[PDB]
């Protein structure tokens, strides 16, 4: 947390931060979303899907379940997904998942480093992604955002 | 080409028997359309369905004992509540009460092709 | 849901009473701000048809360029005059029976069960939303021989309009 | 990103900067250069699209423009006949005092329109390309300026032209409507049997609108009432460049939306274009005989003639391919603009083109009436000139398919076109001292400006009708080579 | 529930254009009262009720469909675009993803209301009135939309509130002011000029409530004009050099409006007519060749962005 | 059900199909020898296709010419482009190929009838479809795009 | 899907219910040849429909590189060379 | 689906009637006594501050009672 | 959900423009009609696009382009009749 703004979301359980001074805007089905304000692709979002699971461990493998979560439900079929190696942490109990895909259409040149999580009968899968145009600068300070994720109760 | 249907006469009782079926079966796998947030395809479905379903229930509940009527009209009114609350949050898109309202929808059609 | 289809079919009764001002009115003047009327009701059509970018383009574009500089001829009145001009047997037989195969061709298809099909192809891919954004990625470098193209027309078009409207 | 492929339009493009750069430094002291830079434009774009001729048949663009070699000579065509009709109108402009500039920027734009059509693999291109041409042909059509008759003519062109492309485009809707949501030629007979819409009352009516917006491009018997009545007032060469052009390119689109995504629909497809085909046959050259004029029996003749192109289009690539339908068109080009070489310079000498006029030519001038009687003799076919032996090739094509009641009308308006061509020639030969009309006793040709381009290109499309039908063997030969058209 | 929670803000929106016009009737006033030296704030209402309570006066021409629409179609040309304005971060109308897009479309449809005034008319005095003004109001376009587009290029968007947001970056140099004022006096001339407002009728035989529409259609115009000047360059709530943060960017939104009223009504005073003739050498010859000019200043300025 | 554009074929060597993850009927006849097909770019393929019971309602053969197919940006159906491409690291074809596929409801048009025209459908619901593929050429000059 | 303007249906309604409802209580309570102009709007509607082509490019210039960026220079180039040649001609004359 | 607030009465129509009642009356007093006293600097953000502040001053529109005594008189009316 | 009616209308602006640019007095009122036609085309790509194509709009980028196409066409045609209206007396 050098710079980094942790908006909470204390009835959701979710928290995470924020490089720098970045906007507010209702996304189509993200909650915050919260655009860099002069990039289109640069912005940082989380969503719900109410399951009745517990653990992201239990609902498959982590090298198994980014594959059926881009391969199948994230990408576009105009679009390949060039799944990167994914990670996992473990915060206080529960395991943490995260993950490096680029969905490369024959244009629009973009990629995602997102990361997956549970809980409370929810489901959350943080998107955070940039252009592929200028990634390598964008990389770590986009990594060292998304992996801020926590999961409280 | 429902325009046509509605020129078109009234379907019979197990004609809505086989179209409540075939509905079932379609609600299914629409799952396919959610995770990819493809709302219009979403609510032409749930339009188109919700269409169907107004002249269905009237027409599939006259092949149906007085044992089966009153919690027949149950589930079916809940499921007609259901698929409208849905339609609020599919032309108000929020993907929470979305697939939480599809579940219900699914776990009220599971019954009614019961009958 | 159906305050959608009914503005729809208030639209539809609308337009085509607007259409047949621009065809069957005595005033040239009344047909063209029927024509304005028409595609006001285009525009809200294309809103309706969730196409908004197209649809405030429509209304930029052909009411805002077109229509004034239509309504500027039709006020400097000029001169009056098998598919050709010539009318009361032949545009008669020929609209109805095209009107028919029309007819008989939209609602006698279903169109929903169409849309049940090729459906991967509208699956919204999901790091953008935005309509214009959409539609400017899939403009210029996509489609970038048109757009290229146009560039060329509307020049030849002005240059054209230049050197013959003078004279 | 780099579409290499399109290089000969990028000469065009670059000779368009340069010919708006010469259109606002100086714009009164550049009336032979401007030409000059155009011309070599056309010879630049010519030799880069035989640079790249052995070229693969690679779709350029995303998924937009197709470099065939079908579409490669399509292309050649058009640039011939731009070449072959340029140096037509340097007196036209210098006798009727119009603006030489936006006149070589128009021929140069139509000339584009042309060639992206050929090429045109969406159906955005197939609408954006021929009203890019057709936008050209109005403000071609719209040049004399001087009269009613003209600007009435070329407004109901517009308006004709205007509801020609609106057919076409709402059968193009129909297409992308019962094709899912495809376009692209390669992906469009996809998408209608990804949709199950192959057997449907939509791509009926998609296919119906399409052949009726092409006939009214083809200008086939029921769509064809517009060119006698504006080749009248709109001045003869961009009748010639216009009328050539469009047919040529429109033969281009007749193949390339007809081929690729109709041959299921291939039934009806045939017998749609065989009622046009004789119909376009029989009545173009059986309007043509009873005409007082010459260009709208010119026109008619350009109809029947492509009445007779449409047999190459209803034969496929297998039974005699549409090789016979491309070197009928190089044919064409070359036999039909001398045709209107001549027409022009009697009218840069006389001023009228009443055929009436025309009785005394050949003691007047010999070899403008040998040229012109050598121009209608190809384009009726009775010597082996060129154009006989286009018509053979055609009839040859439509014989081996099988298509006997194509050939036959073919060759009874042949006939029929043979009478009102010696019909012309009874005028520009005979001559009785009354006969000849004051408009023709007058002829003068030596008030003159030089030794014209026109003279040169008229005897180069003399000899391009006389001697290719003697050499066709080569022509046939780069011509059968054209496979890839699927 | 179903339509108070939107019916609401609509409604709260007219009731705040009609109080903006109000103020924009009585600023003027005020300023004359400044320049040419209570009860006067109620003025502008009887003023309103004086043009509303009339007669109809309607002449024996036979196009009374045009004659009751023309004035109307003013109005809406305005009225319509008032969905646009993000006062805060939050209490826009719409979210609004083509945000001056459409505000450049109904301000295009004017001068079909200036035609259509100018054939309801029984009058050649307001038939070359509707000509001249339907004639400006093209022509004053293009410009406008080109300064709307550089604007947007900077932003690389054209919702407004996006817009807002992205002005707050730099901080108080980050506004377009500092960004483009060339685009800032683009901006000016249009939002003056456009209106019949800095440069100068055509209502000869519009009276009673079409009159008022009239009136009312050309302050509305000067509103929105002034709410795109804060929007598009001054800024939308940010002063960086909950609920309560919406109430201090409606003020603040309201005093760069104030700003600009102030602003336009003075330069109205200080400046006369353009005679027609240098107003067209201006808005094509002049205006449009370095709008297409900082357009490509811009084009060439967001390739290291 | 109904409208089956009655085209007699020789049928095709019967075989069995080696499942795949997402329930793909799928069993490659003959091994094609050259690359493989790309993704995103046209190909030209030859099928007869069947339903259930093996009826045939459609045939490039019916055509006489190989149908031009973009396969892998979902032109198709997604049982064309995983039993040609292959999703689940099945392996892709190669040209000059030979292939059957029983096209599962889940990867084929659901329940929904596919195609109704008048009344009548091409496909009912649920067809479980079989196709049999005969991947012959790629397109000459063909783009990802 | 009816969410982004749903509310501006209502706005529509209003605003255009409300001018007839003024002019119900309003009545119950109560040969030139200038073509300049013309030619003025025959510039004006192709350079509008040229600003309509550079609407979404600029919309959507950010993701793309200095690829669009010459495109639409291209295009602006020829949008000024016809604004010379308007200069050049009798075009304005104004 | 946030519900951010959760407040049901007593949130905004309290400052709406604040900003509706106590500022008008010192609006326009601040409009009487600094009539004159004013740089046109002051007069420009007093111009502004009531552009701002309009459509509270509807309750102080009709009513005006301490307006005008410009001298030491006696009613003698 | 009666969606497909856009297309009936569409197809009913297909036939009474056609219907007005047969029998036309004068050019202009044909001219409009053209227009009514191009938009005919215009509302069933924009309808097509909606029902099949939203990933790619090609429908809508065809709608911008027949939209261009009809403004060029109007405004060499109303160069025309403009053109004749300055050639008589």
């Amino acid at each position: 947390p050098k710079s980094y703004s942790p908006f909470v979301d204390r009835e959701d359980g979710y928290s995470y931060y924020y490089p720098s001074d970045w906007r507010e805007f209702d996304f189509r089905a993200h909650d915050s979303a919260f655009k860099d304000r002069y990039l289109q692709l640069q912005n940082v979002r989380v969503r719900f899907i109410p399951t009745e699971k517990n653990d992201i461990h239990e609902v498959g493998p982590m090298e198994e379940v980014v594959y059926d979560l881009v391969k199948h439900k994230f990408a576009a079929p105009n679009q390949v997904a060039t799944i990167y190696d994914m990670k996992e942490r473990v915060e206080d109990g529960k395991n943490y998942y995260t993950f490096e895909y680029g969905l490369r259409t024959p244009i629009y040149a973009t990629t995602s480093f997102a990361t997956v999580a549970v809980g409370n009968n929810r489901y959350y899968t943080l998107i955070v992604g940039a252009n592929e145009r200028r990634w390598r600068k964008v990389k770590k300070q986009l990594q060292v955002v998304a992996d801020s994720l926590k999961i409280l109760q | 080409f429902i325009k046509e249907k509605y020129f078109m006469p009234g379907l019979s009782p197990e004609d809505a028997a086989a179209r409540i079926k075939q509905t079932a079966e379609g609600l299914r796998d629409m799952r396919e359309m959610l995770d990819h947030m493809s709302w219009r395809y979403v609510i032409f479905y749930i339009r188109l369905k919700q269409a169907y379903l107004s002249q269905d229930l009237t027409n599939a509940m006259n092949i149906l004992p007085e044992s089966r009527r009153n919690d027949y009209v149950q589930a079916a009114n809940e499921l007609v509540e259901n698929m409208s609350e849905l339609d609020f949050y599919v032309r108000t898109p929020k993907v929470y009460e979305s697939y939480l309202y599809y579940e219900k929808t699914l776990k009220s059609i599971d019954n009614v092709v019961e009958f | 849901g159906p305050i959608h289809d009914f503005l729809l079919v208030f639209l539809g009764s609308g337009l085509l009473v607007g259409g047949l001002g621009v065809v069957l009115l005595p005033n040239p003047i009344f047909s063209a701000f029927s024509l304005g009327f028409v595609l006001v009701c285009i525009s809200l059509l294309y809103i309706l048809s969730n196409s908004h970018f197209v649809a405030a383009a429509q209304l930029l574009i052909y009411v805002g360029a077109i229509n004034v500089l239509i309504i500027f001829a039709v006020m400097f009145m000029n001169d009056s005059e098998n598919l050709w001009t010539i009318g009361n047997g032949i545009t008669s037989l020929v609209c109805t029976t095209i009107l028919f195969l029309l007819m008989s061709t939209i609602l006698d298809t279903s169109w929903y069960g169409v849309i049940w099909t090729t459906k991967l192809n509208q699956i919204l891919e999901q790091d953008l939303i935005s309509n214009s954004q959409q539609i400017g990625i899939h403009l210029s470098t996509d489609f970038f021989l048109p757009f290229e193209l146009i560039s060329i027309i509307l020049l030849v078009a002005l240059i054209g309009a230049i050197s013959v409207a003078r004279q | 990103f780099d579409g290499s492929f399109i290089f000969p339009e990028c000469i065009l493009i670059f000779g368009l900067i340069l010919l708006l750069m010469i259109d606002s430094t100086s714009d009164q002291k550049d009336i032979p250069w401007l030409y000059f830079i155009s011309s070599t434009s056309f010879v630049m774009s010519i030799t880069a699209l035989l640079f790249r001729w052995r070229e693969e048949p690679m779709i350029s663009f995303s998924g937009n423009f197709q470099t065939n070699n079908f579409n490669e000579i399509f292309q050649f065509l058009i640039l011939l006949c731009s070449t072959l009709c340029i140096p037509l109108s340097v007196e036209y402009i210098e006798c009727t005092e119009m603006a030489i500039t936006e006149f070589l920027l128009f021929i140069l734009t139509a000339t584009l329109g042309g060639m992206f059509l050929c090429g045109a693999n969406d159906l955005i291109t197939i609408f954006v390309a021929p009203e890019c041409f057709s936008l050209c042909s109005y403000l071609l059509s719209g040049y004399t300026k001087k009269d009613i008759r003209s600007n009435e003519a070329t407004m109901k062109y517009l308006l004709m032209g205007g509801a020609s492309s609106s057919i076409l485009v709402h059968g193009f809707s129909w297409l992308y409507g019962s094709s899912g949501g495809e376009i692209e030629l390669q992906e469009i007979v996809n998408g209608l049997i990804n949709t199950q819409m192959y057997n449907s009352p939509g791509i009926s009516i998609a296919l119906i609108f399409i052949t009726v917006g092409i006939g009214f491009k083809l200008s086939l018997a029921p769509s064809h009432q517009w060119t006698p009545d504006v080749y009248e007032d709109s001045p003869t060469p961009v009748v010639a460049f216009l009328s050539v052009t469009s047919k040529v390119a429109a033969s281009a689109s007749a193949t390339r939306i007809f081929d690729i995504p109709f041959y299921f629909s291939s039934n009806e497809w045939h017998l749609l274009l065989e009622i046009l085909a004789i119909l376009s046959m029989i009545f173009g050259n059986l309007i043509a005989i009873t005409q007082t004029s010459m260009k709208r029996m010119l026109a008619y003749s350009s109809i029947g003639q492509i009445g007779y192109v449409i047999i190459g289009i209803i034969v496929g690539d297998s039974n005699g391919g549409y090789a016979s339908m491309i070197t009928y068109m190089l044919f064409y080009i070359a036999m039909n603009l001398g045709t209107f070489a001549c027409i022009i310079l009697f009218g840069l000498r006389t001023g009228t083109d009443n055929i009436r006029d025309y009785a005394g030519l050949y003691t007047k001038d010999p070899f403008l009436a040998l040229s012109l009687a050598l121009c209608l003799l190809s384009l009726g076919g009775l010597p082996p000139l060129a154009g006989f032996f286009g018509k053979l090739h055609l009839f040859w094509c439509g014989w081996q398919a099988g298509l006997y009641f194509l050939v036959s009308i073919g060759l009874l308006t042949s006939v029929l076109s043979i009478y009102y061509y010696l019909k012309i020639i009874k005028l520009l030969m005979t001559g009785r001292n009354q006969e000849i009309t004051p408009h023709m006793r007058n002829y003068r040709i030596s008030p003159l400006r030089s030794n014209n381009s026109i003279e040169l290109s008229m005897i180069v499309c003399v000899i391009a009708s006389t001697i290719p039908g003697i050499s066709m063997n080569p022509i046939i030969a780069i011509a059968q080579d054209t496979l890839f058209s699927f | 529930y179903g339509l108070i929670w939107i019916f609401v803000p609509i409604f709260s929106l007219v009731l705040g254009i009609i109080t903006g016009v109000l103020v924009i009737v009585w600023l003027e006033r005020e300023i004359s009262a400044g320049i040419q030296q209570p009860l006067g704030i109620l003025q502008a209402l009887a003023d309103g009720t004086k043009l509303l309570f009339k007669e109809n006066l309607r002449p024996s021409r036979g196009n009374t469909p045009l004659f009751s629409i023309g004035p109307s179609i003013a109005v809406i040309s305005i009225l319509l675009s008032y969905s646009v304005i993000p006062f805060s971060n939050h209490l826009v109308l719409a979210d609004l993803n083509i945000g001056i897009f459409l505000w450049i479309a109904i301000s295009s449809i004017a001068p079909i209301g200036l035609l259509m005034s100018g054939y309801g008319s029984n009058n050649k005095y307001s038939f070359l009135g509707g000509l001249r003004a339907a004639a400006q109001s093209i022509s004053y376009e293009i410009p406008l939309t080109l300064c709307v587009l550089s604007i947007s290029l900077l932003s690389n968007s054209l919702s407004t509130v996006d817009i807002v947001e992205a002005q707050s970056k730099y901080g108080f140099w980050g506004w377009n002011l500092w960004r483009q004022p060339i685009g800032f006096i683009i901006f000016l001339i249009s939002s003056l000029a456009e209106c019949e407002r800095l440069p100068f009728g055509y209502q000869t035989e519009y009276s009673g409530i079409k009159f008022g529409l009239f009136y009312v259609a050309s302050y509305l115009n000067l509103l929105i004009s002034s709410l795109f000047v804060t929007v598009l360059y001054l800024g939308g709530w940010n002063i960086s050099i909950q609920i309560f943060g919406t109430t201090i960017g409606i003020f603040i939104t309201l005093a760069k409006t104030y700003l600009f009223l102030f602003v336009s009504i003075a330069t109205r005073w200080t400046l006369p007519r353009l005679r027609m003739d240098q107003l067209l050498n201006l808005g094509w010859k002049f205006l449009l060749p370095i709008s297409l000019g900082n357009l490509l200043l811009t084009t060439s300025f967001q390739l290291f962005s | 059900a109904t409208r089956i554009d009655y085209y007699a074929t020789v049928g095709d060597p019967l075989c069995e199909y080696s499942y795949a993850k997402s329930g793909l009927g799928f069993c490659d006849l003959d091994v094609g020898f050259g690359d493989e097909a790309p993704r995103g770019v046209l190909v030209n393929i030859h099928y007869t296709a069947r339903f259930a019971d093996g009826t045939l309602f459609d045939s490039s053969y019916k055509r006489a010419r190989p149908l031009t197919m973009r396969i892998g940006v979902g032109k198709v159906i997604r049982g064309l482009d995983q039993g040609i491409l292959g999703g689940e690291g099945v392996p892709p074809m190669r040209v000059g190929g030979k292939r059957k596929l029983q096209i599962p409801p889940k990867l084929a048009y659901g329940p929904e009838p596919a195609g109704c025209f008048s009344g009548d459908c091409n496909i009912p619901g649920n067809a479980t479809l079989l196709y049999d593929i005969n991947f012959v050429e790629i397109y000459p000059g063909s783009n990802t795009r | 899907l009816l969410y982004e303007y749903d509310i501006f249906w209502a706005f529509l309604l209003i605003s255009s219910a409300i001018p007839v409802l003024a002019f119900l209580i309003s009545g119950v309570l109560s040969l030139q040849f200038r073509i300049r102009y013309y030619m003025f709007a025959l510039v004006f509607v192709v350079f509008d429909v040229e600003t309509v082509f550079l609407y979404p490019w600029a919309m959507s210039f950010d993701v793309l590189g200095v690829s669009a960026f010459i495109e639409a220079f291209i295009f602006v180039l020829i949008l000024i060379l016809g604004l010379v040649y308007a200069w050049r001609k009798g075009a304005l004359e104004w | 689906n946030q519900q951010e607030l959760s407040s049901v009465v007593l949130d905004i129509g309290i400052i709406s009637v604040w900003y509706f009642l106590v500022m008008p009356p010192i609006i326009m007093n601040w409009l009487r006594v600094r009539w004159y006293r004013r740089k046109f600097f002051e007069m420009y953000l007093q111009f502004m501050f009531v552009f701002m502040f309009f459509p509270g001053l509807l309750l102080w529109a009709p009513f005006l009672n301490f307006r005008k005594f410009p001298r030491d008189p006696n009613m003698k009316n | 959900m009666i969606l497909e009616h856009v297309l009936v209308l569409s197809a009913y602006l297909f036939l009474i423009g056609l219907y007005g640019l047969i029998t036309s007095r004068n050019m202009v009122r044909a001219l409009m009609c053209l227009e009514l036609i191009l938009n005919a085309v215009n509302m069933n790509f924009v309808t097509f696009s909606d029902f099949f194509d939203n990933s790619q709009l090609k429908g809508e980028i065809f709608c911008i382009f027949v939209i261009a196409i009809a403004a060029a066409e109007a405004a060499i045609g109303l160069a025309i009749v403009s053109s004749i209206y300055r050639n008589r007396k």
